[PDB]
């Protein structure tokens, strides 16, 4: 067994972390106080769930997580919330004044003052690990902490843990639930600085999740709580292979092997189905064929784009619930003849499939209905580059007038970093264009 | 109001379309780079499809289908017909074609060119026109542009008086629902000099474009014969109608082509919607068989029909999504 | 960043400042003695931003009251909520500035500024994390204008990494104390352009026209004008004072509102516009709020928004209403008038909703616009300034206090520059 | 068409289906960039305090 440490940075990462660890506790039968009656080996073990939980002599199962925010408002709600007993006080790290939506302020001004404290608290969990394999980092692209501090942390982890895999869960900025007009700036800057330091990154466009909540959950104006519970389902699907018995995606290195053949193109598209409202009084359960086919409708993707106009480099199907291989292959054969699924010539046309028999768990009183079977598809398609184009155009529009650039220079950043980061994004878009057309 | 942008200035079709929209009093034009639009009349090439459908509070429509180029490029149109089971190789309405690159299907093309020589039958091809293969291969590598080698229709239908050749142009509007609307008015783009069975360099009687001609204008105004006259000629000359002898095949070809690509380009469940106007170019041999020559993704209309067609585009494609306050189209059902 | 230090200087500053503390104290449920007799905990969640907590469950405004003339300050202590202020925070001189900017900035005010800075330092030391300062003041007199900018320069010296926000009342011949007001305003604007991060331009020309043209007040008083100011001031601080999704602070506002450091002069707006006493019975609908707040008739700066372009906009809706309908109504306005918003700043209109409505209204909306049409205000001041300065009229009042004509020419040119900088982005 | 490497267990099973075959900076460099930015901040704030110093001189002169 090899442990994984989760790092949650800024508001978006912290609040998504709460939703994920809440979901993990329900999934593994861990109570809010940390007790796990089904664990018969008290105070230790090397089970699959020990990848995410360490154990105390008193039987407490404690997340291998560190929460970091440059301001204390959000993490304080963890410190006082329903799951306060779960974490150890040293894993919740707060400053007093945040990054003010400024990448440079999070990276240079305030980050430099707190980076060493965080790395020491991270080192505290790593010393508790017999086989630490790497980290899962949750953050927003848009926030000053989510963008600026994360990139600083990511560069350091490469120095202190050069041998460990680093996975990202990244919240892509959307105007519908956005926080700042400068979010395109922070996105390009953080992507450029983090790119060499991430092995695999799952982007979640707040636009996609917002519309899924409106369209399928029947929620007029989704809250962060609505969005986060849905995101946590997708994260739990993606991480289930690390926490449960199984043959597919059992270590972080396997995410790179299975999903990322090129290092820079390491942003797999996630598609999840079915999303069903709890309020819906009558529901017809969807079959393996229906939910698998749903994996190729853009309206179900974490990022809105058109895979039909790109090429695939890898594709994993992660089912949970009542699914057998026979039904999966029958669905795949049907879908293959009817949809536009082009792989690149130097990769095989094939799906890696994993099935967990336990159906997805839903938070009591949440908005997601219990379903008999669900699937999360992770495909590495060039079509996700559409999100880079969308983001880079907004960056170009403001930067042509140097709008807001003074707020970054004022924090010690040179204007040249804007164009370096943008040129890297220009290179990234060109990389996707080669592989894709 | 509704809003729209104009990003293709050289488009005569949508220059009229935008003009008509303004005249309603319910459509406001914006600048190229203003993103808060309801409708985009986008650029012919590198149109930014990845930026559409991400404006909250805006239903966005564009006048092009992403992926439609695979039907509107000669090299890709051949590839699509050979490789799509829905079309087959035994496709009976497309001339034998082979992709040839300037440096691929050159060994495949010459092996069938021997069957045309060992059988000693008609062996003329088009790329310019020649009866010997290696004559224009010297001209294909001469340009450094991927060319298509196509068997030329040696026995075309010829109109009298004149013993002339022609090509039929059909305008097809596909809306956001992927309904296929054939404009009821077509155009014959006629040759004015008589067709010579052995004057391949004489391009005026072999290539029937409106530019090459402009005896130009002798038999009909602008080398354009519309369906009223051509139908009458077929009645008098051949004892048949335009519908029976030609138009059934044309609607079959249009339906077949657009059904083949529908799964690849349909915007049924997309975050943005598409429509597009197509121009299909057809040939008619002497036994009244219709052949598909090319599909135009950015077609220009005929001068007499601009007003009616452009009003139809606004009718069925644009107002169908953005309402306000007989049909000229034949719905090709499926 | 949680604590804000409030400073009100001179007559105008102290009167609108006192009215502000009356209004938000009522909203947070604090009585004149300093005791909380409210009912919702939302009133207390961010009460620390403006109030220090005192012995015996008493909340004390973090406010410093400054005047060179003892008069208005006595009016405050005897005013309705005057008891709540910390007595040591009253810092007053004896002679007054006489509507002379030079006396406030260079001679009379310089003598008192240090005593104000000591009170500022004492309030800052009690701060867990001071986020910045807000000043209320007029630009047409001498104390709030001349001494007010002197304090701002001094505070930036001692707190260079803190945000400076001002509520600056603009002089108007329609409400005019003296002929030298364009001189005082032009000298103050020169300071505000360099030493504040956010300035709300409260124009007495607009406050009068609203009272006369819209509210049907034939001869409006300062009391009628300040009713509009306190409602706007309550609105623009809603997000600082209440628990929200945003969790807003002065720095995030400056970052997102100000694309270029000098262009930080905001045009505020309010809807619905109401006169004192006369109550409202018909609540506005979300479409009505949106249309009114963007209407020039509701702008607190006498500028036509259709003569410029919005660089950024911040709008705060208060009351129980459909947040979906607000989103559809804001999207409606930007989409039907996209020509008046710059296309090179994506998503430049931000909207927040607060459950708690202000007193007397069930639905209300406050508008903060960074528009290039604000140059109309500066051009108005510049024309009045030049009309006198070309004849060096009334200048002896200032050369007698040590000022040189050169200092007037420089202030003139900087405000003209600010004017031309706004025009640069209006056409871009 | 071809199903391979099928593994089973009590929790579930995994496999692979093939439809067609195919055809870092150091610690020193980080600490130097973080402190080059701080120097740029010190210089900008020193320039501010120098400008504010000139203003105080002018206030004395008037
Ligand atoms: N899905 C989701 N997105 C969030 C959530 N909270 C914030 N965001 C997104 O994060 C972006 C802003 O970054 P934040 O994480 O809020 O800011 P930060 O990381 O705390 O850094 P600071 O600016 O210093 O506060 C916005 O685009 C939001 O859409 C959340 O709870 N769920
Ligand atoms: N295989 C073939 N047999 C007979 N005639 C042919 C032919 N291929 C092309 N032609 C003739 O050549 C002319 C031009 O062919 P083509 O359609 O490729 O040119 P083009 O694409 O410039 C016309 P458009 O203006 O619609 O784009 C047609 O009018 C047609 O009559
Ligand atoms: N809106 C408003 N404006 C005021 C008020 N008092 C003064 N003013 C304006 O401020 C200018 C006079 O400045 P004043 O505050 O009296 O000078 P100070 O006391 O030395 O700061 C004039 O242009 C007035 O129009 C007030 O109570 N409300
Ligand atoms: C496009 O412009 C933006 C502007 C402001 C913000 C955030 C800060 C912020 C918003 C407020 O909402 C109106 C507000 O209320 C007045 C506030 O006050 C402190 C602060 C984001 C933006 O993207
Ligand atoms: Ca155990
Ligand atoms: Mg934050
Ligand atoms: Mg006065």
């Amino acid at each position: 067994m090899r442990e994984c440490i989760s790092i949650h940075v800024g508001q978006a990462g912290v609040q998504i972390g709460n939703a994920c660890w809440e979901l993990y506790c329900l999934e593994h039968g861990i109570q809010p106080d940390g007790q796990m009656p089904s664990d018969k080996t008290i105070g230790g073990g090397d089970d699959s769930f020990n990848t995410f939980f360490s154990e105390t002599g008193a039987g407490k199962h404690v997340p291998r997580a560190v929460f970091v925010d440059l301001e204390p408002t959000v993490i304080d709600e963890v410190r006082t919330g329903t799951y306060r007993q779960l974490f150890h006080p040293e894993q919740l790290i707060t400053g007093k004044e945040d990054a003010a939506n400024n990448y440079a302020r999070g990276h240079y001004t305030i980050g430099k003052e707190i980076i060493d404290l965080v790395l020491d608290r991270i080192r505290k969990l790593a010393d508790q690990c017999t086989g630490l394999q790497g980290f899962l980092v949750f953050h927003s692209f848009g926030g000053g902490t989510g963008s600026g501090f994360t990139s600083l942390l990511m560069e350091r982890l490469s120095v202190d843990y050069g041998k460990k895999s680093k996975l990202e869960f990244s919240i892509y900025p959307a105007p519908q639930v956005s926080t700042a007009v400068v979010e395109p700036y922070n996105s390009i800057l953080t992507t450029h600085t983090t790119l060499e330091h991430s092995d695999c990154a799952f982007m979640v466009d707040n636009e996609a999740i917002y519309d899924i909540c409106r369209r399928n959950l029947d929620i007029e104006r989704p809250t962060y709580t609505n969005l986060n519970r849905l995101i946590s389902q997708i994260v739990s699907s993606i991480t289930a292979s690390l926490r449960f018995d199984g043959a597919l995606n059992v270590d972080l290195t396997e995410f790179q092997t299975n999903l990322v053949p090129y290092p820079r193109i390491h942003f797999p598209l996630a598609t999840y189905a079915p999303v069903i409202s709890a309020e819906k009084a009558y529901h017809e359960q969807l079959s393996v064929a229906e939910i698998t086919n749903a994996c190729f409708e853009p309206a179900n993707q974490m990022v809105k784009c058109d895979p039909r106009h790109g090429k695939y480099m890898a594709c994993c199907l992660l089912y949970r619930g009542d699914v057998v291989p026979k039904d999966v292959n029958a669905a795949i054969a049907t879908i293959k003849t009817k949809r536009s699924i082009q792989f690149v010539d130097w990769c095989p046309t094939g799906f890696k499939v994993g099935i967990n028999y336990q159906p997805p768990t839903v938070v009591p009183g949440g908005d997601l209905a219990k379903v008999q079977r669900a699937v999360c598809m992770l495909s590495n398609t060039t079509a996700i580059a559409e999100a880079w184009a969308r983001l880079d155009h907004k960056f170009d529009l403001m930067y042509a007038k140097r709008a807001f650039v003074h707020w970054y220079v004022g924090e010690g950043m040179e204007e040249g970093e804007f164009s370096e980061a943008r040129e890297d994004m220009a290179a990234l878009e060109k990389d996707y264009e080669e592989v894709g057309v | 109001m509704y809003t729209f942008v104009v990003r293709d200035e050289n488009s005569s079709v949508y220059a009229e379309v935008s003009r008509l929209l303004l005249a309603t009093g319910q459509w406001k034009r914006l600048r190229k780079d203003n993103p808060r639009f309801n409708l985009m009349l986008g650029e012919r090439n590198r149109l930014p499809f990845g930026r559409l459908g991400h404006e909250p509070g805006l239903v966005q429509l564009v006048n092009y289908y992403r992926g439609a180029d695979k039907l509107c490029r000669k090299a890709s149109l051949v590839k699509l017909i050979k490789t799509s089971p829905e079309l087959s190789e035994s496709c009976t309405w497309f001339p034998e074609s082979y992709v040839i690159y300037p440096t691929d299907e050159r060994e495949v093309f010459l092996a069938a060119y021997n069957r045309r020589r060992e059988g000693r039958e008609g062996n003329v091809w088009i790329a310019l026109i020649s009866s010997e293969a290696s004559e224009l291969l010297d001209f294909i590598d001469e340009q450094g542009q991927v060319h298509v080698i196509q068997k030329y229709l040696e026995k075309p239908l010829l109109l009298e008086p004149g013993h002339r050749k022609f090509d039929i142009r059909s305008w097809v509007l596909v809306d956001h629902l992927y309904n296929i609307y054939l404009y009821r008015e077509g155009v014959l783009r006629t040759s004015s000099e008589p067709y010579n069975s052995a004057n391949f360099q004489d391009k005026t009687c072999h290539l029937t474009n409106h530019c090459i001609q402009k005896n130009y204008g002798r038999y009909e105004e602008g080398n354009e014969m519309f369906f009223e006259e051509f139908n009458q000629y077929l009645m008098d000359a051949l004892n048949t109608t335009l519908e029976n002898s030609i138009l059934l095949q044309i609607k079959h070809i249009i339906r077949s082509c657009l059904m083949c690509i529908e799964p690849a380009i349909s915007t049924k469940h997309l975050h943005y919607q598409s429509f597009q106007l197509f121009g299909f170019d057809f040939m008619v041999d002497e036994e009244l068989k219709v052949w598909l020559i090319e599909v135009n993704g950015a077609p220009a209309c005929a001068q007499k029909l601009y007003a009616e067609l452009c009003q139809g585009i606004v009718d069925v494609a644009i107002s169908s999504v953005f309402p306000l306050a007989t049909s000229i189209f034949i719905k090709l059902h499926h | 960043m949680r604590e804000i230090v409030h400073i009100q200087a001179g007559q105008c500053g102290n009167q609108i400042g006192a009215k502000f503390w009356e209004v938000i104290s009522d909203e947070h449920g604090i009585d004149p003695t300093g005791s909380y007799h409210g009912d919702s905990d939302l009133q207390l969640e961010r009460i620390n931003v403006y109030y220090n907590e005192a012995t015996g469950n008493k909340y004390v405004p973090r406010a410093i009251l400054v005047d060179l003339e003892p008069g208005t300050m006595d009016s405050v202590r005897s005013g309705p909520f005057g008891q709540i202020f910390r007595p040591d925070n009253f810092v007053f001189g004896q002679s007054g500035a006489g509507n002379n900017w030079a006396k406030g900035h260079y001679t009379e005010g310089a003598e008192l500024v240090d005593s104000v800075l000591d009170v500022v330092r004492k309030e800052s030391e009690s701060c867990d994390c001071l986020q910045g300062f807000q000043l209320t003041h007029s630009l047409g007199g001498g104390t709030g204008s001349g001494m007010g900018t002197l304090l701002i320069s001094k505070i930036r010296e001692e707190y260079p990494d803190r945000i400076m926000n001002t509520f600056s009342v603009m002089p108007s011949p329609k409400v005019s104390d003296t002929v030298v007001e364009p001189y005082n305003a032009t000298l103050s604007v020169h300071q505000l352009v360099e030493n504040t991060d956010e300035t709300y331009c409260i124009d007495n020309e607009a406050l009068y026209d609203i009272c006369f043209r819209t509210l049907k007040l034939t001869t409006p008083t300062y009391g009628d004008l300040n009713h509009l100011v306190s409602a706007t001031m309550s609105g623009v601080t809603t997000c600082l004072r209440f628990p929200g999704q945003l969790n807003a602070d002065l720095r995030k506002l400056a970052v997102n509102m100000v694309p270029f450091p000098r262009l930080h002069f905001f045009m505020p707006g309010f809807a619905p516009l109401t006169s004192r006493g006369s109550q409202q019975y018909r609540a506005l609908t979300v479409p009505e709020l949106t249309q009114q707040m963007f209407d020039s008739k509701n702008m607190m700066a006498a500028c036509d928004p259709r003569h410029g372009r919005y660089l950024t906009v911040a709008a705060i809706f208060r009351g129980r209403m459909s947040m979906k309908e607000v989103d559809e109504q804001m999207l409606n306005v930007q989409n039907k008038n996209s020509s008046y918003f710059v296309e090179w700043i994506p998503n430049n209109v931000k909207t927040a909703v607060c459950d708690i409505p202000p007193r007397g209204l069930k639905m209300s909306a406050t508008f903060i616009g960074n528009s290039t049409a604000i140059q109309e205000l500066f051009k108005r001041i510049s024309e009045q300034f030049t009309a006198m300065f070309r004849r060096k009229a009334f200048l002896h009042w200032y050369t007698g206090e040590g000022m040189d004509e050169m200092e007037f020419t420089e202030a003139e040119s900087n405000m003209n520059d600010l004017v031309s900088e706004y025009q640069q982005y209006q056409d871009a | 068409m071809e199903v391979i490497e099928l593994n089973k267990c009590t929790s579930g099973q995994s496999f692979e289906v093939i439809l067609k075959p195919p055809s870092d900076p150091s610690l020193e460099e980080i600490q130097k960039k973080l402190e080059a930015a701080e120097e740029r901040r010190k210089y900008q704030e020193a320039e501010l305090l120098k400008h504010l110093a000139e203003k105080r001189e002018h206030e004395r002169e008037v």
